[PDB]
């Protein structure tokens, strides 16, 4: 066997034991809410009977409509180019910026990465510190390590689940959604407050049921999703996705996200974009024809 | 470039199965919770392996794969022999499957450096690949751990293509 391998250039092997790092982290994630799993069902069907019948018949309607939600990374296309976004057949987070480090930070007390510096794959996920430049001193650290944020649009918004970075937005397909961690309000704010209790796979939704907001003003996340389960249409609130701590649920996939081969649709926005009616027209039929789906959806 | 999906029982030898071919190297068992997918250059062919932990309470998520899966890896645990009927009903559930009927299978009798392994006469008989129709089989005995069989059972999806 030996003889037939070719090899693995150090970058790729990089690439490979972040992904690995990664993988763990989310292990991690999944066996806190196995540990927990009691707890957080008997807290989310206190929540349901707080609000309104067989609650267990209501939160499993709940737990379905989160699953089968749709995963959303919003772009602004009249501030970036996405066709060398595109043409970079890969997705990347930030760490490929002075920002870095408090997300380093961030994710480190959030994701308790402290708990894998023991694993065989730590050099590869820890920046050991930012130098001037704010880059990674570890010239191990791979970028791989870390995941990729996204929204969780159970409602279907107009712009995709988190609009207030744009009005375009990636559709990632539904298998990219088991390998995501999921929290009520996004990491980076005081609402989540770098509580790792507030983390949940994609098979325990009923942590983030018992943990997303209830707000009495605004966009109301219990509501909402108690009112959907409920077969209940109605138009979502117009900060849907807007504004960091609890107008979304923030995704965070744990893997890499490859253009176009985790990717449904593209939502090109017309009104905000950098290209012309003609241009997008042209770039929207030219990949659509090239993959032979309906990925580029200009709207 | 070939689309695989690696599916089977778990404790099976999945994960190791792709990460010898992509690192050639033994990683550590990281518990599947999602899914892994790694693309390994062999023979001028791309293989992009997807190693789903476990749809069996999640087939329709992978039904979007499912038209473009052109080859079908499963991994049976050849030392297990209190489940080996067991991966044949999983087996036949992913056989079933409309939307994977003209991709090929290339069922691996893991884990035979283990004593008690059964050889892959054995396992295709309690797998029972010699009753299938219409579909494109083979079996192939690996070791996931030393590497033997891996690259046999990749020559094979290769003359598939
Ligand atoms: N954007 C979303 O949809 C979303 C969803 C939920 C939460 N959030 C939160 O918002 C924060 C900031 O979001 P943001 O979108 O403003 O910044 P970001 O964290 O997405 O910044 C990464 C930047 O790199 C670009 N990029 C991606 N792949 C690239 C590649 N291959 N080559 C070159 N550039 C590439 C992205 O388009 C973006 O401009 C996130 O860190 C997260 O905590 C964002
Ligand atoms: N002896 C032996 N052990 C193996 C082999 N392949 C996997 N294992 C063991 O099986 C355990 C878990 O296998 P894993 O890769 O997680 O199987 P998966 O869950 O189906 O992906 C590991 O601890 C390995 O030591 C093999 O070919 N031979
Ligand atoms: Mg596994």
């Amino acid at each position: 066997f030996d003889e037939v391998f070719c090899g693995l250039s150090n970058e790729e092997r990089k690439k490979v034991y972040g992904r690995l790092f990664g993988k763990q982290v989310l292990a991690h994630i999944h066996s806190r809410c196995q540990r927990d799993a009691d707890i957080i069902r008997e807290k989310a069907l206190r929540r349901i009977s707080r609000e309104c019948i067989d609650c267990a018949l209501l939160l499993n309607k709940m737990v379905d409509i989160l699953q089968n939600a749709r995963l959303t990374i919003n772009f602004n296309a009249a501030k970036i180019d996405f066709v060398s976004l595109l043409k970079n057949k890969e997705y990347l987070n930030s760490y490929a910026p002075a920002y870095n480090v408090g997300r380093d930070s961030v994710e480190t007390k959030a994701f308790e990465l402290e708990k894998l510096a023991d694993s065989p794959y730590a050099p590869y996920g820890q920046t050991g510190g930012f130098s001037v430049a704010y880059t990674p001193n570890s010239r191990t650290f791979s970028t791989t390590s870390r995941p990729i944020y996204a929204a969780l649009d159970f409602l279907n918004g107009e712009n995709g689940g988190a609009s207030a970075y744009g009005k375009s937005f990636f559709e990632l397909n539904d298998n990219v959604k088991t390998n995501c961690t999921f929290s009520p309000f996004d990491i980076y704010g005081h609402r989540f407050g770098l509580d790792t209790s507030k983390l949940s796979t994609f098979w325990h939704m009923e942590n983030l049921i018992a943990s997303c907001q209830n707000d009495f003003f605004g966009y109301n996340c219990f509501k909402s999703l108690v009112k959907m389960a409920k077969d209940e249409k109605f138009l979502a609130h117009s900060n849907y996705g807007k504004g960091y701590e609890g107008n979304y649920i923030d995704a965070h996939i744990h893997g890499d996200v490859c253009l176009f081969r985790d990717i449904k649709h593209v939502y090109l926005s017309l009104q905000e974009n950098s290209y012309s009616k003609s241009q997008l027209y042209d770039y929207a039929k030219q990949i659509n024809q090239a993959l032979n789906r309906d990925c580029i959806i200009l709207y | 470039e070939m689309r695989i999906l690696m599916v089977g029982l778990d404790a099976a030898g999945k994960t190791t199965i792709l990460y010898k071919l992509k690192l050639g190297e033994i990683v550590t068992t990281i518990p599947t919770i999602g899914f892994n997918v790694e693309t390994v250059e062999y023979k001028n062919i791309s293989f992009t392996v997807w190693d789903v932990g476990g749809l069996d309470k999640i087939r329709p998520l992978w039904r979007h794969y499912f038209q473009n899966t052109q080859g079908l890896i499963f991994v049976v645990d050849s030392n297990d022999r209190e489940r080996v009927n067991e991966a044949r009903e999983e087996l036949m559930r992913m056989l079933a499957e409309d939307e994977l009927r003209d991709a090929v299978l290339l069922v691996f009798a893991n884990k035979q450096d283990l004593p008690n392994a059964m050889n892959a006469a054995e396992i295709t008989d309690k797998l029972g690949l010699h009753s299938l129709r219409h579909r494109n089989w083979y079996i192939q005995a690996t070791c996931a751990t030393s590497g033997d069989g891996l690259y046999e059972g990749l020559d094979w999806l290769s003359n598939q293509l």
